[PDB]
RNA sequence: CUAUAACGGUCCUAAGGUAGCGAAAUUCCUUGUCGGGUAAGUUCCGACCCGCACGAAAGGCGUAACGAUCUGGGCACUGUC
RNA sequence: AGUAACGCAAACAUUGGUGAGAAUCCAAUGCCCCGAAAACCUAAGGGUUCCUCCGCAAGGUUCGUCCACGGAGGGUGAGUCAGGGCCUAAGAUCAGGCCGAAAGGCGUAGUCGAUGGACAACAGGUGAAUAUUCCUGUACUACCCCUUGUUGGUCCCGAGGGACGGAGGAGGCUAGGUUAGCCGAAAGAUGGUUAUCGGUUCAAGGACGCAAGGUGACCCUGUUUUUCAGGGUAAGAAGGGGUAGAGAAAAUGCCUCGAGCCAAUGUUCGAGUACCAGGCGCUACGGCGCUGAAGUAACCGAUGCCAUACUCCCAGGAAAAGCUCGAACGACCUUCAACAAAAGGGUACCUGUACCCGAAACCGACACAGGUAGGUAGGUAGAGAAUACCUAGGGGCGCGAGACAACUCUCUCUAAGGAACUCGGCAAAAUAGCCCCGUAACUUCGGGAGAAGGGGUGCCCCCUCGGGGGUCGAAGUGACCAGGCCCGGGCGACUGUUUACCAAAAACACAGGUCUCCGCAAAGUCGUAAGACCAUGUAUGGGGGCUGACGCCUGCC
RNA sequence: GUGAAACUAAGUGGAGGUCCGAACCGACUGAUGUUGAAGAAUCAGCGGAUGAGUUGUGGUUAGGGGUGAAAUGCCACUCG
RNA sequence: AUCCCGUGUGAAUCAGCAAGGACCACCUUGCAAGGCUAAAUACUCCUGGGUGACCGAUAGCGAAGUAGUACCGUGAGGGA
């Protein structure tokens, strides 16, 4: 019943950082290649979807 | 007949879950999925604990096989499920061992069974557990024995040699009328978690070797074909030289 | 008696389309011909068979119930006119 | 081109006020809209949008004194709420292990992983912005502390328990609601009238307790078996004890003792000098201080509670920890050390907590006619969470003012005719509830069927517990709501599925049929391999091909 | 009803991929919309609505692939 | 031919063995089946000096100011 463009819905931050998170990119070799080449471009933010385990941004 | 008990320690919840998905997570075995959650009953197929006297307390339904199953007690308080033999009634008594009466539900090595007997739940390998003829209404006759080897006629009609020291159980497997049911509606398939199958002829060429000819397709394939490109009809797949071959005598007809 | 062909001759094939259906979601010529329904019917229903080119699990022929199915007619109803 | 538009057809109006300036900002009085939301709350998300003061460049589809905008300064308080310090599911990682040019792949113990298991708090008050968090009352968990009582406790291990479906209806109850009773106020300029308007509230928790409820075997006699009455049988219920076998607990077998049990709810404490209609006084006229009457009963009645209680069905309905029980084996600790108890005093880990959340703050590039899990469920009419009109609470759609042309769109009606329209009755109109009579061909005997078609219906009295009499209207289920139907044919048996955003079908599925492969280290599929699925299955099962209910059949080569 | 059984009203019972119909899931016709209010909507009607149902949270399968009640459909407005 | 690897076979020790572009004879040259070694050569995320018929804000680095920023994208990434 929802429009095509609605692909990005309200999804728990917990779920997202379990996907694009830091600790995930660290696991695979391809991820470490990721972080090298982000660091090369010198991005202010390495992993965009990340998330505090507990704190002000914490998902329960 | 079917009256639910509380849970004996033989009924657990641990099991494979993705049905038809392998490690890679792919559907290997097509059409499964959906259907009622089940619990695994731990059957005793080996019947290995010898020389104690068991009593059939009840008869229970099992979702994992079309046969019935019987809860039996012992004088030792151990409880086991066995496949329900045909005609066995509650209050009955069974026993396994070597020198034993021959009646329904007793299990013994093939050295001691009088030729002509109707047998089920047949080990092919010493102490591996019973393997052959476990389904509803399945039975195999012990036709002849010679040397170290016994000869059976399996429910497929195939005649085959096995070891004379492999245990088996007297009597046919119960619930004979099961294939007399008529499911009657689609939903009643789905309840068993058997999902709908598409005919080859329907799908597009990419998807299957009988691919869409314009209106309706005769199968132009010079031969009926597996999804994967093999002849569908009458091509024997039995591994040419399997170790088994020396044992097998006449082939199912 | 005009006609038609149960019956014969021959030809060629592995064998020559049986039951049932048939101008059909299949019929080219073709708005075939007949009957019905209409004051008037290239659609519709029934039947003929001359099946260009139906036909038996790429199922054949029936069929109660069912369908935001396709298609013809009728009562009620209306600014559809 | 100073043109189209200014984002619904819920609707605004006036009087004051502030101000340089007011259709738009504040207040008052009307009027209007939502009310299974356009109300209140919570998950996710957002991230400071919350509050106060200041501002009006930009933003705001106009305006602007205003703001979710800009500037400063503030604001989120927990043993009990939610997660973590507890446990595991799907899944993930995986020591060693197996495999692999490398990276890595598979996989065992382990360890992660809630959307589930376990586990303790409520009422009132304060309140620019927080409250089961702060205050005052009563509570409750977990430790520690002392007295007393025992001597072994602790983990590892053995066990019981935790622990589970769908559908159905009948109870027994509350929550709510309505009407009385009690209490207080009432005159609302009209013909009459007090028939009017307000109040009648209280939680967690602790003690008690359970029938007209539900369960507690059989046999004889009756009440319809039932609710019951008399007798009898000897475990015959929750619930306990003993014994036996390699046998502690458990499971299992034999023996014994028990007629009660179960749990919502109820009575009482908590709980009154709480809360509250009014009353008195102040008004910075915003709000404030002061004293407070009655606080019960009946009838409706849940989709909530007992309740995993029943009965039935087949498709047969999570794990682990806390918890209860316990010998041998192993490890460790041991005396004022440890454990066991009823009181008493003490003691109290992190993180979330603002605000929005049927949204102008999330998701749609917008202050966008859209999307977004859950909770709470008032009145009158009604079968109802439909509809209409309302309460509580919230709103009047961030451009207006006129005028009343053509034309377009959303709508109401139309004389006579009644499908003549058109590709086609497309769209409109018609029908409609309830009770009563009646109801065909055909059939797989289930249906068809609400077939078709007809009658009745308001409001008063009277009778029986439907009937008669009266009486208005042109019209009585008078609005909203609420089937057009019949006769044919094709196709497909049927409910289903499908081309997100031009195709919903005759296509796909299907129950059924039939062929063929497959004897378990199965065939088949995926992997370089290891191995995984198949299957913790075993030919009444597993692959694959075609056909497609049921009926009649399925011919030759 | 007969000795067994069949056959038939009755009551009870509450089956169904039953029926009508809100929520909810869809998307059949029409009108509007077409520099939209909206990159698929609104309005009036329409289908399913105890099931082959709907949905939340957390997961799985990945491009010589996956998934598909099969449309070359879908795999972040991209899919021979 | 020389060189180096899968599968299978499988020698000779200096009176030998290998190479001299199939192969054989002769002559010449060399000593496989154990290792290790600097320099001359390649390069610029850079450091220190220097030069420039190099740029001068649409150029020169994407970047003379928050520059891998704002913003966009679930993400890899894009990017003023
Ligand atoms: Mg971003
Ligand atoms: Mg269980
Ligand atoms: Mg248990
Ligand atoms: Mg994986
Ligand atoms: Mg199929
Ligand atoms: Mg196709
Ligand atoms: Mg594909
Ligand atoms: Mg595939
Ligand atoms: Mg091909
Ligand atoms: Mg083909
Ligand atoms: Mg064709
Ligand atoms: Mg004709
Ligand atoms: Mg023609
Ligand atoms: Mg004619
Ligand atoms: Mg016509
Ligand atoms: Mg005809
Ligand atoms: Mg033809
Ligand atoms: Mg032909
Ligand atoms: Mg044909
Ligand atoms: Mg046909
Ligand atoms: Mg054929
Ligand atoms: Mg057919
Ligand atoms: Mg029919
Ligand atoms: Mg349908
Ligand atoms: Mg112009
Ligand atoms: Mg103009
Ligand atoms: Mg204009
Ligand atoms: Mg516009
Ligand atoms: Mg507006
Ligand atoms: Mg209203
Ligand atoms: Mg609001
Ligand atoms: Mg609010
Ligand atoms: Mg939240
Ligand atoms: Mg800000
Ligand atoms: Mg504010
Ligand atoms: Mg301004
Ligand atoms: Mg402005
Ligand atoms: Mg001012
Ligand atoms: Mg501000
Ligand atoms: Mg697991
Ligand atoms: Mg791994
Ligand atoms: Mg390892
Ligand atoms: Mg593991
Ligand atoms: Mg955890
Ligand atoms: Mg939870
Ligand atoms: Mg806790
Ligand atoms: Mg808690
Ligand atoms: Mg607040
Ligand atoms: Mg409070
Ligand atoms: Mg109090
Ligand atoms: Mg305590
Ligand atoms: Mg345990
Ligand atoms: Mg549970
Ligand atoms: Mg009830
Ligand atoms: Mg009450
Ligand atoms: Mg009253
Ligand atoms: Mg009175
Ligand atoms: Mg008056
Ligand atoms: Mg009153
Ligand atoms: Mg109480
Ligand atoms: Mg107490
Ligand atoms: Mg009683
Ligand atoms: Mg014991
Ligand atoms: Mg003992
Ligand atoms: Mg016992
Ligand atoms: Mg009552
Ligand atoms: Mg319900
Ligand atoms: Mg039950
Ligand atoms: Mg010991
Ligand atoms: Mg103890
Ligand atoms: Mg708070
Ligand atoms: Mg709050
Ligand atoms: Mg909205
Ligand atoms: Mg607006
Ligand atoms: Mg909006
Ligand atoms: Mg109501
Ligand atoms: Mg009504
Ligand atoms: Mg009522
Ligand atoms: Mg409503
Ligand atoms: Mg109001
Ligand atoms: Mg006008
Ligand atoms: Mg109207
Ligand atoms: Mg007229
Ligand atoms: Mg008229
Ligand atoms: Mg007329
Ligand atoms: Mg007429
Ligand atoms: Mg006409
Ligand atoms: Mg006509
Ligand atoms: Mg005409
Ligand atoms: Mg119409
Ligand atoms: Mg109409
Ligand atoms: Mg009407
Ligand atoms: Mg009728
Ligand atoms: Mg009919
Ligand atoms: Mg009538
Ligand atoms: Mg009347
Ligand atoms: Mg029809
Ligand atoms: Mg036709
Ligand atoms: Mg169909
Ligand atoms: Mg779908
Ligand atoms: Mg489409
Ligand atoms: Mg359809
Ligand atoms: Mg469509
Ligand atoms: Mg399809
Ligand atoms: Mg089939
Ligand atoms: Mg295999
Ligand atoms: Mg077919
Ligand atoms: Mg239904
Ligand atoms: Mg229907
Ligand atoms: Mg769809
Ligand atoms: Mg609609
Ligand atoms: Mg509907
Ligand atoms: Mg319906
Ligand atoms: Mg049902
Ligand atoms: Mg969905
Ligand atoms: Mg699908
Ligand atoms: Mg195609
Ligand atoms: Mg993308
Ligand atoms: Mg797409
Ligand atoms: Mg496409
Ligand atoms: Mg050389
Ligand atoms: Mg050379
Ligand atoms: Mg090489
Ligand atoms: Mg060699
Ligand atoms: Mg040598
Ligand atoms: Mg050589
Ligand atoms: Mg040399
Ligand atoms: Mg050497
Ligand atoms: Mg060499
Ligand atoms: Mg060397
Ligand atoms: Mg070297
Ligand atoms: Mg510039
Ligand atoms: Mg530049
Ligand atoms: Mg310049």
């Amino acid at each position: 019943k929802a429009a095509l463009c609605l692909t990005k819905r309200s999804r728990s931050r917990k779920s997202l950082a379990r996907t694009h998170g830091f600790r995930l990119r660290m696991s695979t070799t391809s991820g470490r290649a990721l972080l090298k080449r982000r660091r090369a471009k010198g991005r202010k933010i390495l992993c965009t979807k990340t998330n505090p385990s507990s704190g002000k941004r914490a998902s329960p | 007949q079917v009256k639910s008990n509380p849970r004996n320690n033989l009924i657990s919840g641990q099991r494979r879950c993705g049905k038809g998905r392998n490690a890679r997570g792919i559907i290997t075995a097509r059409h499964r999925g959906g259907g009622h959650k089940r619990l695994y009953r731990k059957i005793d197929f080996r019947r290995n604990e010898k020389d104690i006297y068991g009593k059939i307390v009840t008869i229970e339904y099992d979702p994992n096989r079309n046969a019935y199953i019987c809860l039996i007690h012992y004088g030792d308080g151990e409880k086991r499920y066995i496949l329900h033999p045909r005609g066995a009634i509650i209050g009955d008594t069974i026993v396994s061992g070597t020198e034993v009466p021959i009646k329904m539900g007793n299990a013994l090595p093939l050295t001691d069974m009088p030729l002509g007997t109707a047998i089920h739940n047949i080990e092919i390998t010493l102490g591996r557990g019973g393997q052959l003829a476990r389904a509803a209404g399945a039975v195999a006759k012990l036709i002849a024995k010679e040397g170290k080897s016994a000869t059976l006629k399996l429910p497929s009609g195939e005649v085959r040699l096995i070891s004379k020291n492999c245990s088996a159980t007297v009597g046919q497997v119960g619930n004979v009328g099961v294939n007399q049911k008529r499911l009657g509606r689609a939903g009643s398939k789905r309840w068993l978690g058997k999902r709908p199958v598409v005919r080859g002829v329907v799908m597009n060429p990419v998807d299957h070797p009988h691919g869409g000819g314009e209106g309706r397709a005769p199968i132009g394939r010079k031969s009926p074909t597996t999804p994967w490109g093999y002849p569908a009809l009458g091509r024997r797949s039995r591994k040419r030289n399997k170790y088994s071959d020396n044992f097998i005598i006449r082939r199912r007809s």
